[PDB]
């Protein structure tokens, strides 16, 4: 049984909703067992509190720096940066979440979730999961994108953890 | 009022195009690696007695996205090219930016200068010789830089500015 883990996200600290995650932890499991650890924070670190750093409307939104909150930082679970597990699953459309990096090998915490099909990211960004309830989110928080990413307003994980 | 001029800096990724810009702007390095998007930047400065307005655009060193630098080309007025003098990947890397740059603004005389950064790194893998006759052969300038150190930085800008100003 695949994990499910939650954000509640918030836009200038007020509740905006919930966004769930299926973790594909069947195909790929050291990537979704890192994401999940970080949701529930039981390493002593993780994604509450941190913020979604770029968004590009019609693209993606990305978070996960929880280390530097400027979006060069964040870390695994397994030290700062491990490998690419695997690239099966490609980013088909909206909802798919997927490892952010700085090129080969260096998957930290950051991530991104689709806002289309990103298809030129295939093979280059290991996709490991993918929104289950709450996609409206998502898009609502595309609304506080722009061009280049910079976000109008301060959105952020007010809390995450795992689902039953 | 000021006359304004639209810089882009372009170049490999992780050449230091933004820790160049930067540190003109703000007096600052960036030691963080923040892979640039798109950023623009505003600065007056006087060059040879005669104040003026840079517009700055910081471009991505993204190799994915080599289609989409057509459109700022387009309306850039002059251009530095950066390598890292530590990686001979990006010194080989300048040939395509120049070219595309050629052939977006469909001329052989754009305003540029050949920046080689990271001057104050030891390892050198790429010698002055070898850019300054790249940059002869291109019939442009060549300024060494340190975003680090500050060498060169103004001057690397200030130059665009004179090439724009002759052209
Ligand atoms: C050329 C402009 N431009 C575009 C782009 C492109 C396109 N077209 C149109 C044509 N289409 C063809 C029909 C198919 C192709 C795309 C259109 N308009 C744009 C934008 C809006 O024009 C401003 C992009 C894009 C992406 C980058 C740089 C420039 C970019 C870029 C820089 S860094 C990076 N990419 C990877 C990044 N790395 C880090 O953040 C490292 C930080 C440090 O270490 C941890 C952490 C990372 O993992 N991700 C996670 C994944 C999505 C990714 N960010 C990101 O933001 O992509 C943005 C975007 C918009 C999807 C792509
Ligand atoms: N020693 C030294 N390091 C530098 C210099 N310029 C940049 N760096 C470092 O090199 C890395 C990349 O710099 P950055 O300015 O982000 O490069 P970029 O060309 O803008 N990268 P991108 O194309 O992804 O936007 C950073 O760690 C930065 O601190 C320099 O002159 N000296
Ligand atoms: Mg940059």
């Amino acid at each position: 049984v695949n994990p499910t883990v939650f954000f509640d996200i918030a836009v200038d600290g007020e509740p905006l909703g919930r966004v769930s995650f299926e973790l594909f932890a069947d195909k790929v499991p050291k990537t979704a067992e890192n994401f999940r650890a970080l949701s529930t924070g039981e390493k002593g670190f993780g994604y509450k509190g941190s913020c979604f750093h770029r968004i590009i409307p019609g693209f993606m939104c990305q978070g996960g720096d929880f280390t530097r909150h400027n979006g060069t930082g964040g870390k695994s679970i397994y030290g700062e940066k491990f490998e690419d597990e695997n690239f099966i699953l490609k980013h088909t459309g909206p909802g798919i979440l997927s490892m952010a990096n700085a090129g080969p090998n260096t998957n930290g915490s950051q991530f991104f979730i689709c806002t289309a099909k990103t298809e030129w990211l295939d093979g280059k960004h290991v996709v490991f999961g993918k929104v289950k309830e709450g996609m409206n989110i998502v898009e609502a928080m595309e609304r506080f994108g722009s061009r280049n990413g910079k976000t109008s307003k301060k959105i952020t994980i007010a809390d995450c953890g795992q689902l039953e | 009022g000021m006359t304004e001029y639209k810089l882009v800096v372009v170049g490999a990724g992780g050449v230091g195009k933004s820790a160049l810009t930067i540190q003109l702007i703000q007096n600052h390095f960036v030691d963080e690696y923040d892979p640039t998007i798109e950023d623009s930047y505003r600065k007056q400065v006087v060059i040879d007695g005669e104040t003026c307005l840079l517009d700055i655009l910081d471009t991505a060193g993204q190799e994915e996205y080599s289609a989409m630098r057509d459109q700022y080309m387009r309306t850039g007025e002059g251009f530095l090219c950066v390598f890292a003098i530590n990686n001979t990947k990006s010194f080989e890397d300048i040939h395509q930016y120049r070219e595309q740059i050629k052939r977006v603004k469909d001329s052989d005389d754009v305003p540029m200068v050949l920046v080689g950064n990271k001057c104050d790194l030891a390892a050198r893998t790429v010698e002055s010789r070898q850019a300054q006759d790249l940059a002869r052969s291109y019939g442009i300038p060549y300024i060494e830089t340190s975003a680090k150190t500050r060498q060169g930085v103004e001057d690397a800008f200030y130059t665009l500015v004179r090439e724009i100003r002759q052209h």
